[PDB]
RNA sequence: CUCGAUGUCGGCUCGUCGCAUCCUGGGGCUGGAGUCGGUCCCAAGGGUUGGGCUGUUCGCCCAUUAAAGCGGCACGCGAGCUGGGUUCAGAACGUCGUGAGACAGUUCGGUCCCUAUCCGCUGCGCGCGGAGGAAUCUUGAGAAGGGCUGUCUUUAGUACGAGAGGACCGAGACGGACUGACCUCUGGUGUGCCAGUUGUUCUGCCAAGAGCAUGGCUGGUUGGCUACGUCGGGUUGUGAUAACCGCUGAAAGCAUCUAAGCGGGAAGCACGCUUCAAGAUAAGGGUUCCCACAGGAGUGUUCCUGGUAAGGUCCCCGAGAGAUGAUCGGGUUGAUAGGCCAGACGUGGACGCAUCGUAAGGUGUGGAGCUGACUGGUACUAAUAGACCGAGGACUUUCA
RNA sequence: GUAGCGAAAUUCCUUGUCGGGUAAGUUCCGACCUGCACGAAUGGAGUAACGAUUUCCCUACUGUCUCCACCAUGAACUCGG
RNA sequence: CCCUAAACCGACACUGGUGGAUAGGUAGAGUAUACCGAGGCGAUCGAGUGAAUCGUGGUGAAGGAACUCGGCAAAAUGCCC
RNA sequence: GUCCGAACCCACUUCAGUUGAAAAUGGAGGGGAUGAGUUGUGGAUAGGGGUGAAAGGCCAAUCAAACACCGUGAUAGCUGG
């Protein structure tokens, strides 16, 4: 239902920057490439209206036929990633359009979307914050334990949703209303006050801030 | 970062000559005081002759800590002690003098009379 | 802890059925005086060589 | 070069470190060595490191070689003989292949052997 | 990467004078009072030098009145109007951490080439 | 009920639920100038501090805070921890007993095990199905998370009040706590890197080094991991409501918030935000690719074998991934890793030589040498070579 | 029931009362005596020295803690026995 | 023939117990400790792999007992003149 | 029956172990260490007895009366079958 603007992404890493105020704020490098119109879904054929984007550089020799007949039909050059962006706007989009990091200006809000660095089976005090139990004081062989994980006899059973020891990372993280510091569309950049998700090198997703700004 | 039982020097001419922290005021469950920072204390050691007596509850400022602070321009001041300055309880020093350096914290529109007196704002 | 109760056969055979092991694949030696069956990516036991049918290089004396 | 990441070889890194530095002497001692695979391809950078090092010969190249390896013999093969032969080598001076595994443990077996072949 | 790099370079500034940690040094830091706006020195001694690119950063250490006051700046601030370099120290590390715990005679640092 | 054993106080850890609400939200009546209160209706979304004393629960006190709620869950939680108390054998004191001994009197000391089978729960795979076999992108039935709050500025010294005093409803800024990601900054780490150095043994010796002593010990320290670090977040709202405030209006010629109906009305309810999600066997949808193979039995073809297409897996090189499976990338049409070359980071001036000093050593040659993870190049090495799986016009019925 | 001692390894009431120490002290330290239920070889009251005894305090010191992070290892984990 | 032990006492080819003699060098007060000698060993399942977690060591910003029944454990101190 | 401290003897704290390496130990500290010391060999004391710097401790890995055999197929208003 709502309108958004989006691109698509690799994350090339961090650095600095002094505002005009001379303040120095941190930026993500976002190598916002360019993005291509694959597919546009419409009320009518799909049932909601979105607007499906490509971007990334390929191999031939690794461009499958059903992938290859795919964007022989959306009339463009294979590409690697394919993601949607759920706008409201899709029809104003056409096949095969060309998309740029420009879409976004000087000072515009956005939500930066990818895949968090993976921690492996993590344990409770790392995942969850749990403090454990004191390093002396007789503590017998549990200082990293998790303590108790229910009641007795009643219910004599473990809650669903306690909170234990699992793998921690790589999932769907939305970061938002980072304000996007400048845009260098003539080399497809994008620099991004804050932090965003994921290792170098990984896949974003920026699209407008949801809730506008703060 | 000032914490409950740290014990903080004077940089005021009061005669207390030690402080320990006994609340970093600033909101519930706070932990840490730092610079420009409004601490309650209690007189630990004092000079003989002076105004205020040891085991008296008091306000002071943090003044000099010794971990770091950042500013906002990406630069960093640190100190090699850290200290207090008491406060009269509107904000004002009890004493009539201030030894040593000043962080420029400080001069966050709020201490303007500590600034004054300081002998450097660093 | 302790096992509380003998396990059903049903349920001992579920579990022991899946301590198994996959066959060794094998691979054809390149080499056509040789044509035996060694490890992928391994030097062939019977004569001892590596590479593709042109490129073959010695590798185990055997 | 890079550290192992994971547990060292041995049971300790300090024999880790003499585990590599005499296998790496043995490895030029004999031109080629069945290792297993781990050690091979752990030793293989510090192997050819000490070639890299060697390809040059100076007097302050042999004593820097002469840290690692320690067997002044090792060091005179290694600068007269495995130097020499990579002249135009840009660097691959070892190659690892597999053998299979052992029997008593099923250690998966690897030889890792200097390159005899002239590049040119 | 080099992009990385290449976009540094526009905030990487070009008058930095060349010294070391040992050296004393006088940096003009601007400091913003409300309207006002004024140049003060901060004179004292490199402690370390924290490297690379635009990251680049200083520490000098100062003893005023009676107390160690150390500042830590990054090398392409804006903030710093200009550096002054007046001793070339003659230390042995890369970082003097070690002046921290010494006054008088036994913190003074030899000049170079002496 | 349990004595062929249901371990008994408090704290720690982890929660979850009730509402008989401590704070925050809303509303009536007030014995509600303002400011505040005190009553008792709504309301359980979130929050509800750190210490001194005592084994304590309780309780008192100190300093805060928007507030420091009350209870249930075997007075939650010892196959999770604690053993200070209690309730073993030792001993002492008081009291009692002629005595052995006794004491909900006191005191000092005092062994507490378990490799998880089943359910439960947090994670992760394999299989089969999803009426042909695949590749990609998805809808969201439904599920989970999130929901805290202060101070100051302004409205405004306005309203009110005799004064002193001092607002509601709005606007802005800056925080605390919590929390997601993250490593540019700061801090920590550092079994690598550089450097110094003690003892000792060794490389014949000098020179230059090596082993061991916790990395022998020290001084630093990139990468990675991380918080003490820096970025973001709670919301701005929508709908139906609670108490409550109403409109029109009878029964009952009036009146009445109600009987017909309509409107307002809270941090609660459901959305909004974030995340999982078609095993949702109701197994979905779009787009794209591959195709009517072969041989037998057959009994409507049926069904079983066999080679394939699209496609995928094994194997190998790896990490942005990881206990193992899995995931992602690369596999010569190749920069996947190592090496190599250059750079950056890090250390801080190598060897040799010259010169100065009796010597330890100093200076020069020379930001030297060494050097990992980071960056850019480069096929030099290894990603050889190959196998294996995988449809068939894809069951039937009716429609068009 | 004297000397002496006393809320004591004895004091139930009880966290007695006062004083010291702490920002805050049911413990401690010195006092009071109202000794539930001290007391003179089952010794009374003291005592330098001594104590892996019990108790309180100050200092130094620290991952005990705020608040944990990271490193290496023996198990755990994968493969063969 | 073993004999501060794989052969003795412990059910074991068991991190336990077992009397006496010899016992070099350097640093050292030392028969402690470190590295070595005479001499003897590489230990009687291995190969891998940065999971959680347990054990055993190591380091730590600022604070410094706020931990806790209790400074339990650790740190600091440490030698000679 | 001095002090510090190895051997030696001990066993205060802590952690680990607790189907252990071990039916009482191991790691880290800790007490004594010329003495009422410790240790080897042989000997003496025997069950209502021993011995005990005294804990009902110890007397062949469970002692408020050892172990073995015998009275004996003890007895059990009790539990089981
Ligand atoms: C403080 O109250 N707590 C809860 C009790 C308790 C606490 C700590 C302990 O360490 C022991 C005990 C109980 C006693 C019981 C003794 C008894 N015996 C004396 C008759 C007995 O029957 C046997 C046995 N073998 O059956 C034992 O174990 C026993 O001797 C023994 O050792 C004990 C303990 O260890
Ligand atoms: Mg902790
Ligand atoms: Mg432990
Ligand atoms: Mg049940
Ligand atoms: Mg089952
Ligand atoms: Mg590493
Ligand atoms: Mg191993
Ligand atoms: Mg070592
Ligand atoms: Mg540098
Ligand atoms: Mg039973
Ligand atoms: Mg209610
Ligand atoms: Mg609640
Ligand atoms: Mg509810
Ligand atoms: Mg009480
Ligand atoms: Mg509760
Ligand atoms: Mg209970
Ligand atoms: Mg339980
Ligand atoms: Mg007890
Ligand atoms: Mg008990
Ligand atoms: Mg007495
Ligand atoms: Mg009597
Ligand atoms: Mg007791
Ligand atoms: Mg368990
Ligand atoms: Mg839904
Ligand atoms: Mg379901
Ligand atoms: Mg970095
Ligand atoms: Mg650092
Ligand atoms: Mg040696
Ligand atoms: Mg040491
Ligand atoms: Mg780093
Ligand atoms: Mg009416
Ligand atoms: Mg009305
Ligand atoms: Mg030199
Ligand atoms: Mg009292
Ligand atoms: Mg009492
Ligand atoms: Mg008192
Ligand atoms: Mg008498
Ligand atoms: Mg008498
Ligand atoms: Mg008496
Ligand atoms: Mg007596
Ligand atoms: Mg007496
Ligand atoms: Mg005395
Ligand atoms: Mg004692
Ligand atoms: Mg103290
Ligand atoms: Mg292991
Ligand atoms: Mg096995
Ligand atoms: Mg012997
Ligand atoms: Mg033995
Ligand atoms: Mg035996
Ligand atoms: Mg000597
Ligand atoms: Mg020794
Ligand atoms: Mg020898
Ligand atoms: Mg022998
Ligand atoms: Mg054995
Ligand atoms: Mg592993
Ligand atoms: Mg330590
Ligand atoms: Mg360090
Ligand atoms: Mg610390
Ligand atoms: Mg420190
Ligand atoms: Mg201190
Ligand atoms: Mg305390
Ligand atoms: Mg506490
Ligand atoms: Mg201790
Ligand atoms: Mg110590
Ligand atoms: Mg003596
Ligand atoms: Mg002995
Ligand atoms: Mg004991
Ligand atoms: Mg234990
Ligand atoms: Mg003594
Ligand atoms: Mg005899
Ligand atoms: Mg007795
Ligand atoms: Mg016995
Ligand atoms: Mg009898
Ligand atoms: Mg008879
Ligand atoms: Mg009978
Ligand atoms: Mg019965
Ligand atoms: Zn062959």
């Amino acid at each position: 239902e709502r309108t958004v603007k989006g691109v698509l992404g690799t994350k090339l890493g961090m650095t600095q920057l002094w505002d005009e105020h001379n303040r120095l704020v941190p930026v993500t490098v976002i190598q916002a490439g360019p993005c291509v119109v694959t597919q546009v879904r419409t009320p009518e054929t799909d049932g909601y209206s979105a607007v499906q984007l490509g971007y990334g550089a390929v191999k031939a020799k690794n461009v499958t036929k059903p992938e290859a007949g795919h964007f022989e039909k959306a009339g463009v050059t294979p590409r690697r990633h394919l993601v949607e962006l759920r706008t409201a706007d899709a029809s104003e989009y056409t096949l095969g359009q060309e998309i740029a990091a420009d879409v976004f200006s000087e000072s515009d809000f956005v939500d930066v979307t990818g895949t968090s660095k993976g921690k492996g089976t993590a344990g409770v005090m790392k995942r969850h914050g749990f403090g454990g139990l004191r390093a002396t004081h007789g503590v017998h062989r549990k200082h990293r334990s998790p303590g108790s994980i229910g009641g007795c006899s009643t219910p004599g059973k473990v809650i669903k949703g306690l909170r234990m020891a699992g793998r921690m990372g790589v999932e769907r993280v939305t970061v938002q209303n980072l304000q996007v510091h400048s845009v260098d569309a003539e080399r497809g950049i994008m620099l991004v006050r804050g932090a965003v998700p994921g290792p170098k090198g990984s896949l974003l997703v920026v699209r407008s801030a949801a809730k506008k700004a703060a | 970062m000032i914490q409950q039982e740290t014990r903080l020097k004077v940089a005021d001419n009061t005669g207390a000559k030690e402080l320990l922290c006994i609340r970093v005021l600033g909101g519930s469950k706070r932990r840490y005081a730092y610079l420009g920072d409004t601490i309650v204390c209690t007189v630990k050691d004092a000079i003989p002759g002076g105004n205020v007596k040891k085991g008296e509850v008091v306000k002071a400022v943090v003044v000099r800590t010794v971990k770091s602070h950042r500013r906002p321009d990406g630069s960093y001041i640190k100190f090699d002690e850290n200290a207090a300055v008491l406060l009269k309880g509107d904000g004002e020093p009890r004493g009539t003098r201030i030894f040593g350096p000043i962080a420029r914290e400080l001069r966050e529109k709020k201490f303007m009379r500590i600034v004054s007196l300081a002998p450097e704002v660093i | 802890a302790v096992p509380k109760r003998k396990m059903s056969r049903s349920n001992t055979r579920h579990r022991r059925s899946q301590w198994k092991t996959v066959a060794t694949k094998l691979v054809t030696c390149a080499n056509p005086a040789c044509g035996e069956k060694h490890l992928p990516h391994t030097a062939c036991p019977s004569c001892g060589g590596y590479g593709p049918r042109g490129d073959r290089r010695q590798v185990v004396e055997a | 070069p890079k550290p192992t990441k994971g547990p060292r070889l041995g049971g300790s890194p300090a024999h880790e470190r003499i585990i590599l530095r005499n296998l790496a002497s043995q490895l030029f001692e004999h031109g080629r060595v069945v290792t297993t695979v781990t050690k091979a391809k752990r030793v293989r950078p510090l192997a050819e490191k000490l070639i890299n090092r060697a390809k040059t010969d100076t007097v302050a190249n042999r004593r820097f070689v002469n840290r690692t390896i320690t067997d002044r013999g090792i060091v005179h093969i290694l600068f007269t003989e495995i130097g020499p032969r990579m002249e135009g080598r840009d660097g691959g001076y070892t190659r690892v292949t597999r053998i299979g595994i052992r029997k008593g443990d099923n250690a998966p077996m690897a030889v890792i052997e200097v390159i005899s072949d002239k590049v040119a | 990467s080099n992009i990385i790099d290449e976009i540094d370079k526009a905030s990487m500034r070009d008058d930095i004078p060349e010294f070391r940690p040992g050296d004393s040094v006088k940096v003009h830091v601007k400091v913003v009072e409300g309207s006002r706006t004024r140049v003060q020195v901060f004179s004292g001694i490199v402690i370390s030098r924290t490297g690379g690119g635009v990251q680049e950063s200083f520490t000098v250490r100062k003893l005023s009145f009676g107390t160690g006051v150390e500042r830590t700046f990054p090398l392409h601030s804006p903030i710093i109007d200009k550096i002054e370099v007046d001793r070339h120290g003659a230390v042995r590390r890369a970082k003097l951490y070690y002046l921290r715990g010494r006054r008088g005679k036994a913190a003074k640092i030899k000049e170079r080439g002496s």
